[PDB]
């Protein structure tokens, strides 16, 4: 087993900065070693190969170096749609050795969110549960606490949330919130609120609505 | 290019098998002149490899994770590639690539889910998210995708005309064992008069479909 040591695990960088990211082996692997990007949702797809050769149809940002058992990628420039996470694979021996890759996200000016709120469907209560969405739209950084507020109470443990991916030309996130209740609980409260930190904010922004008006 | 497609697999119970496929298509020589390979991905993590097969079919390498239980075959008549899967496990659930790695005919397939679990198939509900004050200037609006498994289902608005400030949320899983997600697209506010705006819930494991119009508040 040829163990690869992939470094970064994570970066933020700036549109047209350089980039630089380290695999190494704990044998000499000659020159046999590959780099891939990985989109979100996607298959690996690859960039470089024999240590240093740019596969036809990558964008020249992108280079390749090194030998023995220390190689070294390089985006030159990286652009919008450089968020992926990238990954070294020795192709030298078996088994295949991976690196843990390294999640690259493009770092941009603070915005905002913006927050929306979505309540429950009739036909989903015509069968008895009762499900809140909280939205937040095109924001950076990622980082976010959106709270839930039932009646001014704080809800803890009733909720998830889910992340899209940085966007590929405006370098921003989404993410909801879903507050889940029955029917029972949902119809005992009045006001449902939540509740949005984030840097772009200079203080918390409730968005909220009182059960059915 | 060379282009790989797979097939198989989808959901299975701890202890069955299932059967990956994968159709191969572009290579500058036939195919049976190239090592072949398996790749995996499970929820969460990054790449692991699974398996790799000679030209002929022999010899075979295998992962210390999957051997004994998988095999790796061939077909070179017909340029497929199979991964047959027994004893399957819940460590075994992830996405698998069937890879081309041979320097200068690097392909990855598109991937196909692998799901061991106990739970069984389950068709979601699809209810609306009303835009309302889900609202300046603009105007937000979606579907809540709930209670479904295995992954995935597809969403499209209004048969893919509409893909303009549509955001699918990854899904997650409910302390219940079945998944959820929500699909949203903002739309010009004065357009909700007036504009149809109509969801379509794909859920491939339950041979179900629904579509659903949404509508004001």
């Amino acid at each position: 087993d040829i163990q690869m040591t992939q470094s970064p695990s994570s970066l933020s960088a700036s549109v047209g900065d350089r980039v630089t990211i380290t695999c190494r082996a704990s044998q000499d692997i000659r020159y046999y070693l590959n780099w891939y990007q990985q989109k979100p949702g996607k298959a690996p797809k690859l960039l470089i190969y024999v240590a240093s050769s740019l596969q036809s149809g990558v964008p020249s940002r992108f280079s390749g170096s090194g030998s023995g058992t220390e190689f070294t990628l390089t985006v030159s420039s990286l652009q919008p749609e450089d968020f992926a996470t990238y990954y070294c694979l020795q192709v030298y021996s078996t088994p295949r050795t991976f690196g843990q890759g390294t999640k690259v996200e493009i770092k941009r000016t603070v915005a905002a969110p913006s927050v929306f709120i979505f309540p429950p469907s009739d036909e989903q209560l015509k069968s008895g549960t009762a499900s809140v969405v909280c939205l937040l739209n095109n924001f950076y950084p990622r980082e976010a606490k959106v709270q839930w507020k039932v009646d001014n109470a704080l809800q803890s443990g009733n909720s998830q949330e889910s992340v899209t991916e940085q966007d590929s030309k405006d370098s921003t996130y989404s993410l909801s919130s879903t507050l889940t209740l029955s029917k029972a609980d949902y119809e005992k409260h009045k006001v449902y609120a939540c509740e949005v930190t984030h840097q772009g904010l200079s203080s918390p922004v409730t968005k909220s609505f009182n059960r059915g008006e | 290019e060379v282009q790989l497609v797979e097939s198989g697999g989808g959901l299975a119970k701890p202890g069955g098998s299932l059967r990956l496929s994968c159709a191969a298509s572009g290579f500058r020589f036939t195919f049976n002149n190239y090592y072949m390979d398996w790749v995996r991905q499970a929820p969460g993590q990054g790449l692991e490899w699974v398996s790799r097969i000679s030209s002929s079919g022999d010899p075979t390498w295998y992962a210390d994770s999957v051997k004994g239980r998988f095999t790796i075959s061939r077909e070179n008549a017909k340029n497929t590639l199979f991964l047959q899967m027994n004893s399957l496990r819940a460590e075994d659930t992830a996405v698998y690539y069937c890879a081309s790695l041979t320097t200068g005919s690097d392909s990855w397939g598109q991937g196909v889910l692998v799901t061991v679990s106990s739970a069984s198939t389950k068709g979601p509900s699809v209810f609306p998210l009303a835009p309302s004050s889900k609202s300046g200037g603009t105007a937000a609006l979606g579907c809540l995708v709930k209670d479904y498994f295995p992954e995935p289902v597809t969403v499209s608005w209004n048969s893919g005309a509409l893909t303009s400030g549509v955001h699918t949320f990854p899904a997650v899983l409910q302390s219940s064992g079945l998944y959820s997600l929500s699909s949203v697209v903002t739309v010009p506010s004065s357009s909700l008069g007036t504009q149809t705006y109509i969801c379509n819930v794909n859920h491939k494991p339950s041979n179900t479909k629904v579509d659903k119009k949404v509508e004001p508040k």
